């Protein structure tokens, strides 16, 4: 008599004060799905990892293993590893030997999966690179944060000045701008939203 | 001029749509070509003009269904380049490289400008 | 809003010419490198 | 300031977050950073229907 | 007969061979109507 | 079709930085100000420009 036919509403060809309810519901409706692709419109127009503390970093026998993340030996970064994560060091054999570069085409070409190194060096390989290599959520992973140094003599005598002058430096942004020119760089649901959308539908 | 549909749509929305409609062609045609060829009519883009009546119910969901995957489709749509390099700092042109040459007139003013800015 | 500017870190004080600089600043970078600093960071800045 | 209270009143350490630069490093030794930052500024959000 | 029907088009309710090509003339046309708002869309913004 | 088209439409809030002309050239429109006698007010006494 009524309300089966209103509910159905939107849909294809499929009296009394129900007709004048009934038409402004359609009216209303018709609006609402006018409005769904603006707000669509307006509201359109991701990270495998968060830190060293992750379950496949942590643990070397997860699953399928790491393709042999590593890092270049004979540094800081490698004592940092030795030292605070005495496990890390029995799976860190197969690491990259030579410098940054071999381990940065490696790593393109699917050869491993993570690099571990300093956090300008590599920002730097993360810029320059062409397409775009991009580092775990910026500096968030950034462990034991320290800075670069110019090494002295034991309680040298040029300890004193050398310091004042490089914090003059940073008074007036020379150390920005030598920054800006040296370190610059320009890198700064389809089929499974149809299968889910079918699934809903079919469900 | 059109030449986009097919990077969001490629074969496997139009295999997925095909091969859905005919199965629900078939099923409820076969729960109830000749009536499936207009039952499959009514699936198709908008439509072209007790078992029955529920029949009709999940004939409507269908349509329901249908008419929100083409408003998907048609927000995936919408979508939209680049020309331009920044000036004389651009990092392109800031760092040399073989990829990219430029390059002015010789022995003239330009070759004079380059010549005295040292950074 | 806006990008850092004037990016120069904290530090703990000591009078001029004070024997507790050496081992305050040793103190300071080994805490560093042991992810105590992390952790602290974390429990009394982050997570809100 | 606390400058006052470290150079010459009763202190010893002045262990607050405490900038470095030029200007204080003169009279006073800094240890190495605990902790990076850098001047920036905050503004209100615009209230969003 | 025909085409008058077939030329009406996109509408309100209203040979064997001439079902075929009204149906395939009325997917274009849909597809043209949902085209307009994505140019409109793409020249505006 | 030119409702709907019509209706498709979309802010202000960040500023540029230390440079933006709103604080390059003050202004009574425009407060903005920082912590008296802090690191802040030594930086804003060093750069001349
Ligand atoms: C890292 O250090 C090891 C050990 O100091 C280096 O291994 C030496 O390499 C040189 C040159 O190939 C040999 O003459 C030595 O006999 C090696 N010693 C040992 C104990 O292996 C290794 O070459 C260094 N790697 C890098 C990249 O610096
Ligand atoms: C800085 O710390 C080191 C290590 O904690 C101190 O080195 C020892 O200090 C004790 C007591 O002052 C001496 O008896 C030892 O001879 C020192 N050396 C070693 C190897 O134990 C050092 O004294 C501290 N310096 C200051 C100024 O406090
Ligand atoms: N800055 C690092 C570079 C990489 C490394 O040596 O591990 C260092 O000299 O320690």
């Amino acid at each position: 008599w009524l309300l089966w036919a209103l509910v159905f509403n939107n849909s294809v060809p499929v009296g009394t004060t129900s007709k004048i309810m009934v038409l402004v519901w359609a009216f209303f409706a018709v609006i609402f799905l006018a409005s769904y692709t603006a707000n669509l419109a307006a509201f359109m127009i991701v990270d495998t990892v968060s830190g060293l503390s992750d379950r496949k970093f942590q643990r070397p026998q997860e699953q399928y293993p790491p393709l042999k993340f590593g890092t270049v030996p004979n540094g800081s970064t490698e004592k940092n590893i030795r030292s605070n994560y005495p496990d890390m060091h029995s799976y860190m054999v197969r690491y990259n030997q030579p410098r940054v570069e071999e381990a940065l085409t490696q790593l393109k070409a699917g050869k491993l999966d993570a690099f571990i190194y300093d956090a300008a060096v590599l920002n730097y390989m993360a810029r320059k690179d062409e397409g775009c290599k991009l580092v775990t959520i910026g500096s968030g992973k950034v462990f034991a944060t320290t800075g670069y140094g110019i090494a002295l003599h034991k309680g040298s005598r040029w300890k004193r000045p050398i310091d004042l002058a490089l914090l003059q430096f940073l008074g007036d942004d020379e150390i920005e701008m030598l920054e800006r020119l040296w370190l610059s760089g320009i890198c700064h649901k389809l089929d499974i939203d149809n299968m889910a959308g079918v699934f809903y539908m079919l469900l | 001029t059109l030449d986009s549909f097919m990077q969001p749509f490629q074969s496997t929305l139009w295999l997925l749509v095909g091969l859905s409609v005919h199965v629900v062609a078939v099923m409820l045609y076969l729960l109830d070509l000749s009536s499936a060829m207009w039952f499959s009519w009514g699936v198709l883009l908008n439509s072209g003009i007790s078992a029955r009546i529920l029949g009709m119910v999940w004939a409507g969901f269908a349509m329901i269904i249908v008419a929100s995957y083409t408003a998907n489709l048609a927000a995936f749509l919408v979508l939209d380049p680049e020309e331009r390099i920044t000036g004389i700092n651009d990092p392109r042109l800031r760092n040399p490289s073989d990829k990219f040459i430029y390059a002015t007139v010789k022995q003239s003013s330009v070759d004079i400008y380059f010549r005295r800015q040292v950074e | 809003t806006g990008e850092l500017f004037f990016r120069s870190g904290f530090g703990i004080g000591m009078r001029k010419d004070s024997p507790w600089k050496q081992n305050v600043s040793l103190s300071i970078l080994k805490s560093h490198e042991n992810g105590f600093m992390e952790d602290l960071d974390k429990t009394w800045v982050r997570y809100q | 300031g606390m400058m006052g209270e470290l150079l010459s009143g009763q202190a010893d350490m002045i262990v607050a977050p405490l900038t470095i630069n030029n200007e204080r490093a003169q009279y006073i030794e800094f240890s190495k950073p605990f902790k990076y930052q850098g001047l920036t500024i905050l503004v209100k959000k615009e209230i969003p229907s």
